[PDB]
RNA sequence: CGCCGGAAGACCAAGGGUUCCUGUCCAACGUUAAUCGGGGCAGGGUGAGUCGACCCCUAAGGCGAGGCCGAAAGGCGUAGUCGAUGGGAAACAGGUUAAUAUUCCUGUACUUGGUGUUACUGCGAAGGGGGGACGGAGAAGGCUAUGUUGGCCGGGCGACGGUUGUCCCGGUUUAAGCGUGUAGGCUGGUUUUCCAGGCAAAUCCGGAAAAUCAAGGCUGAGGCGUGAUGACGAGGCACUACGGUGCUGAAGCAACAAAUGCCCUGCUUCCAGGAAAAGCCUCUAAGCAUCAGGUAACAUCAAAUCGUACCCCAAACCGACACAGGUGGUCAGGUAGAGAAUACCAAGGCGCUUGAGAGAACUCGGGUGAAGGAACUAGGCAAAAUGGUGCCGUAACUUCGGGAGAAGGCACGCUGAUAUGUAGGUGAGGUCCCUCGCGGAUGGAGCUGAAAUCAGUCGAAGAUACCAGCUGGCUGCAACUGUUUAUUAAAAACACAGCACUGUGCAAACACGAAAGUGGACGUAUACGGUGUGACGCCUGCCCGGUGCCGGAAGGUUAAUUG
RNA sequence: GAGGACCGAACCGACUAAUGUUGAAAAAUUAGCGGAUGACUUGUGGCUGGGGGUGAAAGGCCAAUCAAACCGGGAGAUAG
């Protein structure tokens, strides 16, 4: 059956992608907690 | 024509289709096309503001010529052709000068026929005209409301104004809908009435037939549950309320106009 | 040109291996390591100057560093630049 | 030996990311063992002017200088700028690695730029025009991929009767490019004058009027030639470090069949009327006129960067698994067959990571069944049965289309003859003509080849396997096709064409929006929204007291305000 | 050579039965079944956001989640 996580790196990138993250100021205060918490990984990349 | 299709299928038993041999059988002027996108119904929120739209066949927008205002240049009529955008069918026409355009063909008007806009332009059906230049009593379509503002009244299928009383500034027209409207002198208007009369006759046939116009199914609001419409559930069918719209405005009855900027202009409502 | 600066750090190590030795006696082309940024303009200038050869054409690609694992913890090696040195045929090294 | 073979083979995209290859190891991982592995460890491996990305161009859409709007945050949007799933320059065949190759090598090509020289020369855009540039369905003509047979070449003479022949086995391959402009498609051609159009200008486009010529131009599969005295090539001969490596190398034709591929972005037809922009061609304005710039030839230089391994009905992707699930596109051999169904096979790939015995009940999946034949059961649930082609034949009813494949029946293999293979298809040589060629006419060799009739013949059975309708009668409901409760409901529910009422005069009603605005609609009452009904046929009676809506404005009552 | 035409593969769907029900599988398999040129199906990208969307309407669907999603917070809500 078709499950529901259809990978596509584009997709990917264009939703939680860095960028996308930083166009919108609720975007940045999700960078600012993820800093703030100190995640290795802030956004989805390679 | 009106034909009436034979019952080969369920599907085109009651298909009855209107037929006109002297449209053109051939891509439309070029110059004269643009691109039209369909929009599903939605605005720039992306919410649909209107339902049952969607779907539908890709078309190419023509250009028409609503304004008229080429005056004193004769124009002869190369050929008439479909137009997807609207009920009417459009003709297009070749000026003297060399330009080419497009205007909602008038009934009675073939390929080969002169027409021409201006004061002195003579009345026949095709003609542009001032409405103070125009006999009063005679038959009218593509009415402007503003002067040089276009065409906007009588443009569907079949349909023309009759400019029934002229006095001071203003004429008086008894439109479609059978309102008495005032309309300034120096708006212009078409003589004759738009052709494709038979359009109203045609019969769809199918569900199918309605859904490459663009159209949606339409569920009735007593079919849904109370969270959806105000028509609501009901173990059964029951309705048991005045009809109103999704909103919960009463139709079948209530008036909705409110624009007290235009009243002056309506010389009786419809009825 | 290039400066000499630039050339005398783009060149890092001359890759061995089997595929790059047979290359040396049937092609007459020899295998460098490159730096990472290096395009094939100034590889070719470096080694006509370093090497005193004269060089015919260079093909390059990247390799990717593989995912290794120390002891317990996983760690991921460089990528690196190798380029495929072609020479005129009347020329040593 | 068995299994797949429109896949369980081959190749892309996506997604994954070293799983690829070699050496080595077997603790853990692998539903068992493991010397093996997609496991551990180490090493190796991805080569591009032409493939892809990047790049140029835009779609939906996103963002958005100013701007408009909004308590703030922000919303919308102009100029713009991004955004492929679409448009835009160019490479093929062979060889090679343990692992890459249209990237390396060999051979033979092509494209766009830069610079230079020479010859000729009105160039010039953020503008104009052209072009790019576009639907569905259908038809059948020409082809090719490809296959079959013959010929040719090489080999063979058979473990058991026969097998020097009408015998057996294998091979019979060759690209882009360049030249030729064919089947076929489209279009009159050229010159001169004039003109309220293309925002100005225009030699261009459009329009008008003349003269003249009638063949000119564009497009175009395939074939043919060349590419190619090459490469490849059955095999043979050498070595083998027994995997492979080296050397050599015959024929390399014709006929027929033939696509869902190509001509074809064509043709015909229909209504539901079928992107954009750039590259490209052309036109001039400003401007520049020695220049600059353009066209042509030759020379030369440049074509960067990133991706390139491997997996893809999969043990590597999405499903917690080495999970009977899901996953877009491309390729499409033989025999039978209408067929991409089905059966058996080719190329190729596999036997599904526990086995070994035994041959109880019982469960699962199947086979057969005396006599009976729905007595079973809520119910013919399930099973059994029917099943193909041709011909004959076919009821009520009907909206005249249907019902209908109604029902029912007959024939069906093989061999021979008609006819040493027919009708038909294909078409060589020859001959003739030609305004000469990829020409026309005639001509029929060869090849291919149904269907039918008659006679004979075998079996219990000839649509023999797989494959492949059960049929009829009465009736409820819904007209119909369609849609729906992803995961217990597919229906009489929803939709529907049609009908009616009602709103709406355009800055429309209405909807989303504190607003700007947007949808409605680049629509205009033969239109649009809402509501109910639900094809069609015959129809749709009475009630305006209640509730609602519409109209009325005299009177009564009545808010802020006024005081 | 018309058709929301007919028969029937791919493809899409899901009517019946059996199996399975600590499954091979948190919805499948096997044998039959419906549609199969269209109101068809499918890829890529985009848009609509929670009292909101979307809905040929089942209160269906909105990441195995729905008569008001998920995550964090008010928050140690309150609980005769
Ligand atoms: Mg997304
Ligand atoms: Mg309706
Ligand atoms: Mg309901
Ligand atoms: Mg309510
Ligand atoms: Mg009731
Ligand atoms: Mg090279
Ligand atoms: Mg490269
Ligand atoms: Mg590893
Ligand atoms: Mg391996
Ligand atoms: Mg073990
Ligand atoms: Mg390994
Ligand atoms: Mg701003
Ligand atoms: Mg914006
Ligand atoms: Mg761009
Ligand atoms: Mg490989
Ligand atoms: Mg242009
Ligand atoms: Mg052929
Ligand atoms: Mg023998
Ligand atoms: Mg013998
Ligand atoms: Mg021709
Ligand atoms: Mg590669
Ligand atoms: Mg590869
Ligand atoms: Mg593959
Ligand atoms: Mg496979
Ligand atoms: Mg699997
Ligand atoms: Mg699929
Ligand atoms: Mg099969
Ligand atoms: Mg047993
Ligand atoms: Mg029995
Ligand atoms: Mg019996
Ligand atoms: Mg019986
Ligand atoms: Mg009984
Ligand atoms: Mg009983
Ligand atoms: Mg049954
Ligand atoms: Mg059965
Ligand atoms: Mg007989
Ligand atoms: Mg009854
Ligand atoms: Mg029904
Ligand atoms: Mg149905
Ligand atoms: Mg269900
Ligand atoms: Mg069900
Ligand atoms: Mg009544
Ligand atoms: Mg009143
Ligand atoms: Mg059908
Ligand atoms: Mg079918
Ligand atoms: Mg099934
Ligand atoms: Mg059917
Ligand atoms: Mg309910
Ligand atoms: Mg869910
Ligand atoms: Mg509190
Ligand atoms: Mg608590």
């Amino acid at each position: 059956m078709k499950r529901t996580f259809q990978p596509s790196v584009l997709k990917r990138n264009r939703s939680h992608g860095f960028r996308a993250r930083m166009a919108t100021k609720n975007g940045r205060q999700v960078l600012a907690r993820r800093r703030a918490k100190g995640r290795a990984r802030l956004t989805v990349s390679k | 024509a009106v034909v009436k299709c034979k019952p080969t299928s369920p599907g085109r038993r009651h298909v009855v289709k209107v037929v006109n041999p002297e449209l053109h059988k051939g891509k439309p002027f070029a110059p004269l096309l643009e691109k039209n996108s369909k929009s599903g119904g939605r605005n720039n929120n992306g919410r649909i503001t209107t339902r049952h739209i969607g779907g539908g066949h890709k078309q190419a927008y023509r250009i028409v010529d609503f304004k008229r205002n080429k005056d004193g240049i004769p124009a002869v009529v190369e050929r008439l052709e479909y137009d997807p955008n609207r009920s009417a069918n459009i003709a297009l026409v070749l000026y003297k000068d060399g330009e080419r355009r497009y205007i909602l063909a008038p009934k009675g008007l073939k390929a080969g026929d002169q027409i021409q806009s201006g004061v002195d332009a003579a009345i026949k059906p095709g003609n542009t005209l001032p409405m103070r230049n125009i006999p009063v009593g005679s038959t009218v379509h593509n009415v402007e409301m503003k002067p040089g503002k276009g065409g906007q009244l009588a443009r569907s299928a079949g349909t023309y104004v009759q400019i029934v009383a002229r006095d001071g500034a203003y004429v008086t027209l008894r439109l479609r809908s059978g309102e008495m409207r005032k309309v300034e002198a120096d708006c212009r208007a078409t003589l004759g009435e738009v052709g494709n009369a038979e359009h109203m006759l045609r019969v769809l046939g199918k569900a199918g037939a309605a859904r490459w116009r663009g159209v949606r199914p339409t569920v009735r609001g007593t079919a849904m549950n109370p969270v959806d419409h105000p028509h609501g559930g009901g173990e059964g069918r029951n309705f048991g309320k005045h009809p109103v719209t999704p909103w919960g405005v009463q139709t079948k009855g209530k008036k909705t106009r409110s624009n007290k900027r235009t009243d002056k202009f309506i010389v009786r409502r419809r009825s | 040109m290039i400066r000499e600066e630039r050339l005398l750090k783009v060149l890092r190590a001359p890759h061995v291996s089997e595929k790059a030795s047979t290359a040396m006696e049937k092609s007459n082309t020899i295998v460098l390591k490159v730096a990472k940024d290096a395009t094939k303009a100034e590889i070719k200038a470096a080694v006509q100057k370093l090497f005193e050869v004269e060089v015919e054409v260079v093909n390059t690609l990247v390799v990717k560093g593989k995912v290794k694992r120390h002891g317990q913890r996983i760690g991921r090696r460089s990528d690196w630049k190798k380029a495929y040195v072609t020479l005129k045929e009347g020329q040593n090294l």
